[PDB]
RNA sequence: GAGUCU
């Protein structure tokens, strides 16, 4: 009955770029951070799998 | 070119002159349409030069025919275009202007001289208000200023009687009236009469200037510049950018201001203007030529168009990016380059893989250079394009000139020497860099997208250093700590220890074999696991007294695995050393064993031989990483629901008022702290011995070969902290703070961390990935600060013929003996002849090496302390002898003269301070203090031996101790200490001083959280200076009212307060005082700041209670960060806010008057009669109770050791114990290992110096400090000829301060400082004789130093014969 | 200024 408001979505707390990660949840924050950061940094290939 | 020194001095108006080859007169640079130098400007071709080689500007002078002709029409010499950067100009200032480093660079020089404040002289200048050069009658003063108004008075009054006069002009006419010889004696025979102390200080600086004004044949003149010069066109350029644009230096653009404003000036005076508009001029010369030296000094720094400011001159060489540290101390390289580096685990440890396309733009002139030889190449442009077609001739010569030609490998950041190492080159198919896997360890060399640089060693000289000093398979030993760098990580623990260890029947159990070939017969076979008992016949061949190697067989029960292994150990190593399961740490021993047994090739052919089988069966192996494989315990969620019960009954608690936030707050932490240790325990004892297996017997159990176990045990990668992350409990995370978050994660990562433990954890991510990037900067700033005192410090000499040393006990601190003495003691020459405990055979000789086999004897006889020849200590002038420093840690050997200990030692202190800034913070995420010491347990019987402690008696029956540093010992059977522990304040003990003790007992017991004061007498508590509001406040609760009281300080203290001091005096029952026992002291115990206290007034207490409650809140997890300022402070040598008082002369203590408050010490020593006083605070309770037989430099006030009263009183050895054991123990914290040596080299760099107190026979007499180098090398030839002897005092210098004392202005100002130093040095004209390192590294010189040793001593007998 | 190795 305390209850005021509740979080929409699981995922708000992240950013777009670690909404991308899987099992996020199981990584350490710092390795986390640079995954994120390096998934922005990975170059298209020649065919889009 | 070659030259002996360079000396710095004032630029005469006449010396400007010398340099200029004519004057700019005009502003103007080049002409728009037809591009050239402008008549008599800034880059005029008339005064500079010609643009062209020996070309005229209209061109009627062409070439070398015409040598040295200047041309009649345009007025230029036909020369090389080199005079361009070289010629200088000049401007000859219409009126006199102040050089801004001689006025704003304090202390101002200009002032100092003059004894007139700077304020006072820049009025002066802007022209605010007249100074009177020579007051002809003295009712005007000289120096005094005149306002505009006040100048007027004396105008119609006086008139000529006086000449006071306004500008730069003034000041230099006052600076031209002075007399240095007249003033200098005054000020010498008027400091007789007051003798104080900043008199004596600025009064004798005044001394020391107008006497070195007077020897550097400088003039106070040309501290005011008549004429400014110009710099060379070349250095100042304006060159055309690829498009039509052009660009220039900042330093055209501030000359432009100069001269147009000295033109118009010269065209003012001409016109004879009103002086207001001739002086708005003058102010904007002054600023023009102020913003040309030193922009940013004086005022407001003149911006260009970019907003930013113009780069001045003083800026090109100041700091960073000045010449000196950018273009000088460090440069850019031809035959370099770089790349990715990536694995190479095929290559000997010798060898790198260099790609094709790098070598051979790498090694071109080699090539053009054989490709003549071998008649392929008529000239060297023919050459070019063989190369450049990449011809299949030209490969087989470029692999020809590689062939035993050392390449030189690079990494950034190079922290210690190693980060550099020769290689002999590979030549690959691809692009990337391939490293040897061993020194990777050396580079922190990871591969994910590392890249190291290329060097090439031309010169033979430097092939052969290359090769003999920098090659990888030469420097095994790390040079901080005598152990191996090269240790096998990674894949090839993993595979090693795979190999040994052994597991239950398996294939093949208790079988038995011919030799370690049947082994790997029956393991390839496929008969047999790596893991089966199996009796083996091996031979060890183990060497006898003399060199000769005895032969030995015997049957061993070992495992398939392990008699494989022992095929890669050569003969001299034991078959015991590969018959345990073989983790990293005991490789590392196996490195070690055969370095110091067999000697360098055979270790360079062991480790390779190691790395290649590890890999191999680390991939026999098939380890993996699983999600199967990180266990959790069952009993988790069992354990966390108790703790959780155990933190909800604190906070419950809280609620009721019972327990405080603070108390809670360090209560909690501890419940979760040892949950975290339980659940670990009970994961580590569910994964370790999990495996139960059934042997052919029955059934039995051994070690788990989970594969995240096995590599966390081999220690491979990781360690049980990280498994309990991964499988275990997160823990206590950290706040960006430091202080520890109340609330931990119960989760691991195998588990899954929920949305807020995620938030959680990010906290104490980004803290350390924060230093990693910030603080590395304090870190590496402390390996600089280092380098710079250090740098000149070479072993000079072979044997000083000096007998002294440091004694160095074992540290034994904290249970378990932290270092041997053998580890400390190892490598050092025997100071004294230390014998057996039996004084009646001598043991060892006074000067011999320390060997491994020495230091077995040592333990043998059980040699306690030993004094041992340091750095210190050492009687050479020049730098140190070989004896004193030892053995060199990185060769295992005697050091050899001529290397340089001063970079090696600063490095070795530097690189793991600065590394380890980077390495448990990218890593770190959590938390892990354990600081709750509630109880020493002693392990070994023995007898209770305290010492420096002062206990008494409590109510209960319990020896209370109430001194600060009490310390409790471990004596066994013959007498020799053990254990050690430190017992703090207010503690509980079992058994008292003498008394027997059990194993496993607890011999003392105390509160953590808390620093309690407790009492020396029993009576009843008065409050003194207790006013409520004042200095404490007041709380009560309900029904009863039970009220604690919290002593405010300073801080949240009003002023009406301030002097008071809060105490709880202690009385009888009648309402007086109570002595204490044996002294005039009326009980009285002082209560800090934030003490808070249960017992109000008016309460009995007997003797040993506890009156008051100090919190002590030290939640901060101790990484490299909070240790490394101690350290900075240390090497800087800085007093405490609060140093412990020491007594200065041994005698009798008498006790003395007093100052409401403060005491005084009168203390009278029994030999000198004549006595010595010194002020005490009131709050420091003493530990000396007066009346007593005190030696030098015993503890008076508890506290913490200025390291200059420690020099002072007990001399060197005492002090250098003293930042070895404090320095070292912040590094020890860490796990860091750096040798003694390393801090004592430092440590003599900052006794350095020494101040002269009584008079000599040369010219330091008394104040003047001079090294210590200097004043002996005089008391020599005293001791012998006679006159009067220099007594002295050894002063101690901070690295910072010790790096400027130095006689060489040049690696002064290449270190900081630099507008100061150059200004000083300049004034002082003084000359630098290129002594160290840094002064040849700057003017390109073979270093005095190294391979380059010989060769400097041999100009040096030049120098001296004729 | 946006990155890469520590
Ligand atoms: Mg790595
Ligand atoms: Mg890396
Ligand atoms: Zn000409
Ligand atoms: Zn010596």
């Amino acid at each position: 009955d305390q209850v005021d408001y509740m979080d929409v979505s699981t995922q708000q707390v992240v950013s777009v770029g670690a909404s991308l990660i899987p099992f996020l949840e199981h990584d350490d924050a710092n390795r986390a951070l640079m995954g994120a950061n390096m998934q922005r940094q990975a170059v298209p290939t020649l065919r889009a799998d | 070119e070659e030259f002996d020194a360079i000396k710095i001095a004032l630029a005469s108006p006449d010396m400007i002159r010398s340099w200029s080859f004519g004057e700019v007169k005009k502003p103007e640079t080049i002409n728009y349409r037809t591009f050239k130098p402008e008549r008599d400007g800034l880059f005029c071709a008339r005064i500079f030069g010609p643009v062209k080689d020996y070309e005229c500007l209209c061109g009627k002078y062409k070439r070398l025919k015409h040598r040295g002709v200047i041309c009649e029409k345009c007025g230029v010499e036909v020369t090389q275009t080199k005079v361009r950067r070289e010629r200088m100009g000049h401007i000859e200032l219409a009126s006199p202007t102040a050089h801004i480093w001689f006025l704003k660079s304090l202390p101002s020089r200009i002032g100092l001289l003059l004894d007139m404040p700077l304020r006072d002289i820049e009025r002066v200048l802007y022209f605010e208000s007249y100074v009177v050069i020579e007051g002809g009658m003295t009712n005007l003063e000289r120096q005094q200023i005149l306002t505009e108004e006040q100048y007027l008075d004396a105008l119609e009054e006086f008139g000529d009687e006086f000449d006071a006069k306004m500008g730069a002009e003034a000041i230099q006419a006052l600076l031209k009236s002075m007399d240095l010889e007249q003033e200098c004696e005054q000020l010498r025979e008027e400091l007789n009469e007051t003798n104080s102390e900043t008199k004596r200080k600025k009064l004798t600086k005044r001394i020391k200037l107008l006497e070195a004004f007077v020897q550097s044949g400088n003039k106070p003149e040309w501290m005011i510049l008549t004429v400014l010069p110009v710099l060379p066109p070349d250095l100042r350029p304006l060159v055309p950018l690829d498009g039509g644009r052009f660009a220039t230096s900042d330093l055209n653009d501030l000359y432009r201001r100069v001269i147009n404003r000295n033109n118009r000036l010269k065209r003012l005076l001409d016109l004879a203007a009103p002086d207001i508009i001739v002086r708005n001029e003058k102010r904007m010369l002054q600023e023009a030529v102020d913003a040309l030296l030193d922009n940013g000094r004086r005022g407001r720094a003149i911006t260009g168009s970019n907003k930013r400011p113009l780069k001045s001159l003083a800026d090109m060489i100041k700091g960073k990016q000045g010449r000196f540290r950018q273009n000088l101390l460090g440069k850019r390289v031809d035959y370099s380059g770089r790349s990715v580096i990536t694995v190479g685990p095929y290559l000997r440890l010798h060898q790198c893989g260099l790609p094709k396309k790098m070598a051979l733009e790498l090694f071109k002139p080699f090539i053009y250079g054989k490709l003549e030889l071998r008649g392929l190449a008529t000239t060297i442009k023919a050459a070019k394009k063989m190369v450049e077609r990449e011809e299949a001739v030209v490969w087989d010569i470029l692999d020809e000139v590689i062939r035993e030609h050392p390449v030189l490998l690079n990494r950034a950041p190079t922290l210690h020497r190693l980060g550099i190492q020769a290689f002999e080159p590979v030549l690959i198919e691809g692009k990337a860099i391939q490293l040897h896997p061993l020194v990777c360890a050396a580079y922190n060399a990871d591969f994910d997208g590392d890249q190291m640089a290329v060097h090439v060693p031309l010169t033979l000289e430097a092939q052969l250093e290359a090769r003999a000093l920098m090659m990888s398979t030469n420097n095994i030993l790390s040079p901080a700590n005598g152990e191996p760098i090269i240790v096998p990580s990674q894949d090839v623990v993993l595979g090693l220890y795979y190999m040994t260890r052994d597991c239950v029947n398996a294939k093949g159990e208790g079988m038995v074999l011919t030799g370690p070939k049947e082994a790997e017969r029956l393991y390839r076979s496929g008969l047999a696991s790596l893991h089966a008992r199996v009796k083996v016949r091996i031979t060890e061949y183990e060497k006898d007294a003399n060199g000769e190697l005895v032969a030995k067989t015997s049957l061993k029960d070992t495992t398939v695995g392990r008699a494989i292994l022992w095929m890669i150990v050569p003969k001299g190593l034991p078959y015991s050393i590969v018959n345990q399961a073989l983790g990293k740490k005991a490789i590392s021993k196996m490195l070690n064993t055969c370095y110091r047994i067999l000697g360098l090739k055979p270790t360079v052919i062991f480790a390779d031989q190691i790395m290649y089988t590890g890999f191999a069966y680390a991939a026999r192996s098939g380890a993996s990483v699983g999600i199967d494989d990180m266990v959790i315990p069952e009993k988790k969620h069992e354990i966390i629901s108790e703790a959780e019960a155990e933190v909800a009954e604190i906070q419950e608690q809280f609620q009721s008022g019972l327990v405080t936030a603070g108390e809670r707050y360090n209560k909690v932490i501890d419940i979760w702290a040892a949950a975290n240790d339980r659940v670990s325990k009970a994961m580590m004892d569910n994964l370790q011995t999990e495996t139960v297996i059934n042997r052919d017997g029955q059934e039995e159990k051994q070690v788990s070969f989970n594969s995240i176990y096995m590599m966390a045990d081999s220690g491979a990668r990781g360690s049980a902290a990280q498994i309990r992350q991964l499988a275990g409990m997160r823990g206590l995370m950290a706040k960006p703070d430091g202080s520890i978050i109340e609330t931990p994660i119960t989760a691991n990562f195998r588990e899954g961390l929920n949305v807020l433990q995620y938030f959680i954890s990010t906290h104490g991510a980004r803290k350390g990935l924060a230093d990693t990037a910030l603080k590395t900067a304090n870190s590496g700033y402390l390996t600089r600060r280092l380098v710079d005192v250090a740098q000149d410090l070479v072993v000079t000499e072979d044997d000083c013929g000096t007998h002294e040393g440091i004694m160095m006990t074992p540290v034994i601190e904290g249970g378990d003996v932290k270092e041997p003495l053998r580890d400390r003691v190892l490598g050092r020459v025997t100071a004294e002849d230390v014998l057996k405990p039996g004084t009646a055979d001598i043991l060892v000789p006074r000067n011999t090496l320390l060997h491994e086999q020495w230091c077995d004897l040592l333990e043998e006889n059980s040699v306690d302390a030993v004094k041992v020849r340091s750095v210190v200590s050492c009687d050479t002038d020049f730098g140190v002898c070989a004896h004193c420093y030892g053995r060199d840690l990185a060769r295992g050997h005697i050091i050899n003269k001529g290397e340089a200990i001063g970079v090696i030692a600063a490095q070795s202190i530097g690189e793991p301070g600065t590394q380890l800034t980077m390495r448990t913070f990218h890593i770190g995420g959590a938390a892990s203090r354990a600081a709750a010491e509630s109880s020493i347990q002693v392990k070994n019987k023995g007898s209770i031996k305290l010492s420096n402690v002062k206990s008494v008696v409590n109510s209960s029956g319990k020896l209370v101790i109430t001194s600060r540093n009490t310390e409790l010992k471990l004596i066994d059977e013959f007498g020799r200490t053990k254990e050690s522990y430190k017992v703090p304040y207010g503690a509980v003990l079992a058994k008292g001083d003498g008394e027997q003790v059990a194993g496993g007992e607890t011999v003392a017991n105390w509160d953590p959280h808390t620093m309690p004061v407790i009492t020396e007498v029993s009576g009843f508590v008065r409050f003194t200076d207790m006013i409520d509001g004042q200095t404490i406040t007041r709380q009560t609760d309900e029904l009863t009212g039970l009220s604690s009281l919290v002593v405010l300080d300073s801080a949240e203290r009003t002023a009406g307060g301030k002097d008071l001091r809060p105490a709880l005096k202690i009385v009888d029952a009648q309402g007086n005082d109570v002595l204490i026992p044996g002294t005039d002291m009326p009980a009285q115990y002082f209560l800090p700041g934030k003490a808070i206290v249960q017992l109000e007034d008016g309460v009995q207490i007997s003797s040993g209670d506890t009156l008051a409650r100090i919190p002590q809140e030290s939640g901060g997890t101790k990484d490299i960060t909070g240790g490394l300022p101690r350290v900075a402070d240390l090497f800087e040598a800085r007093r405490p806010k609060e140093p412990a008082i020491l007594a200065e002369i041994s005698g009798i203590v008498s006790f003395g008057k007093e100052t409401k408050g403060k005491r005084r010490l009168v203390i009278t020593p029994v030999d000198g009669s004549d006595p010595y006083e010194e002020m005490i605070p009131k709050w420091r309770q003493l530990n000396v109770f007066e009346g007593e037989r005190v030696e030098r430099g015993d503890v008076i006030s508890d506290g913490p050791e200025a390291p200059h009263d420690i020099l002072r009183l007990r001399g060197v050895h005492a002090v250098t114990r003293y930042i070895v054991n404090e320095v070292q123990d912040v590094y020890r914290l860490q796990g860091v290992k750096i040798n003694d040596k390393h801090i004592e080299v430092i440590v003599r760099q900052m006794l350095r110096k020494a101040t002269i107190v009584n008079a000599g026979s040369s010219d330091f007499l008394e104040g003047e400090q001079v090294e210590y180098s200097r004043v002996k090398i005089a008391n020599r030839e005293l001791e012998a000829n006679g006159k009067v002897g220099a007594t002295y005092s050894r002063d101690l210098l901070g690295i910072t301060k010790a790096s400027l004392a130095t006689e060489s202005f040049i690696s002064a100002a290449s270190f900081q400082e630099t507008t100061r130093v150059l200004t000083e040095a300049a004034v002082a004209g003084k000359r630098d004789e290129l002594r160290g390192l840094k002064e040849n590294v700057i003017v390109g010189r073979l270093i005095p130093a190294g391979t380059g040793y010989a060769y400097h001593q041999d100009r040096m007998r030049r120098r001296a014969a004729g």
